């Protein structure tokens, strides 16, 4: 087998809306440590959303990991069960 | 009022449910029983599937969490798998307490013993003013068992002799 | 931080209490598709 450099992109991203502040650390699981979590958005116009930016403060070990979720906001302002989009998210 | 939500992961047939009070108030108070629905964003709904009132008597109480009231309605509560379905606790009087289970705090009856993790993973304590509005706890859960059965072939009543 | 967004934590992925005051710090990025794409593979 060989390898591949996907040259002309099929898409060019663009970074519209970024919260850069940061203060504190939050654990994604506070109320079970021994001893989730979720950011809502929205845009007004329709857009392609093609990737998201994290920030993470620390990991598990190599064999943990996250899964990183989409999920709709229903009528009263919070999160449903309908999932748009999943993923699994490696600790490398 | 108080509530707390649960689920099944099939489809089971809930008979009766187990509380437990740390107190209760006078002969002629009473406790409405009810188990709710919830609603798509994880809250208590006005939909109303079973209730039952529990007169004072009925309610056992203790101060170690050791008595165990059995709240029996009169249709059996058919809950389906994967949906989730809410206790809901409900009395004007105000002379009424229960034992409920908060993580990181000593045990009534093992106090050298703290609850590490979450009480009840699954499900959540909640708060009312009104019965519509719920807040809720999440490092609480009430101390509470569901019971589910299975119907067998037949069954027999034997009166007294007359 | 954020004004259109609010932080969310829950116990079971079902029963979310708000930080009203609260937001991550994240980036959502949106694309735009161009009229071709091309691969280039690495010599035989």
């Amino acid at each position: 087998h060989i390898w591949g450099r996907l040259i002309s992109a099929p898409f060019t991203e663009e970074r519209t809306i970024y919260q850069g502040q940061a203060s504190e650390t939050l654990n994604v699981n506070p109320y079970n440590i021994p001893n989730p979590l979720a950011q809502s958005f929205q845009y007004d116009e329709n857009r392609t959303i093609s990737s998201l930016g994290l920030y993470f403060a620390s990991k598990g070990d190599k064999q943990s990991n996250v899964v990183i979720q989409i999920r709709g906001m229903g009528d009263q302002g919070y999160p449903n069960k309908t999932i748009y989009a999943e993923t699994v998210m490696n600790a490398d | 009022p108080l509530a707390q939500s649960f689920q099944y992961d099939e489809n089971r047939t809930i008979s009766s449910l187990g509380l437990y009070f740390a107190s209760k108030g006078d002969k002629q108070s009473n406790v409405v029983i009810q188990i709710r629905g919830m609603g798509d964003q994880g809250y208590p709904n006005k939909t109303i599937y079973a209730e039952t009132v529990m007169n004072a008597d009925d309610i056992k109480v203790s101060n170690n969490a050791s008595a165990e009231t059995r709240v029996y309605f009169d249709d059996p509560m058919m809950a389906e798998g994967g949906k989730e379905y809410a206790i809901v606790i409900i009395t004007e009087n105000s002379d009424y307490t229960m034992w409920v289970g908060t993580r990181t705090k000593p045990k009534i009856d093992k106090p050298n013993e703290v609850i590490s993790g979450n009480p009840y993973l699954q499900g959540v304590l909640f708060s009312s003013s009104n019965a519509s509005t719920w807040t809720p706890h999440q490092n609480s859960d009430l101390k509470f068992g569901i019971y589910t059965s299975k119907f067998n072939e037949t069954a027999t009543i034997e009166f007294e002799p007359i």
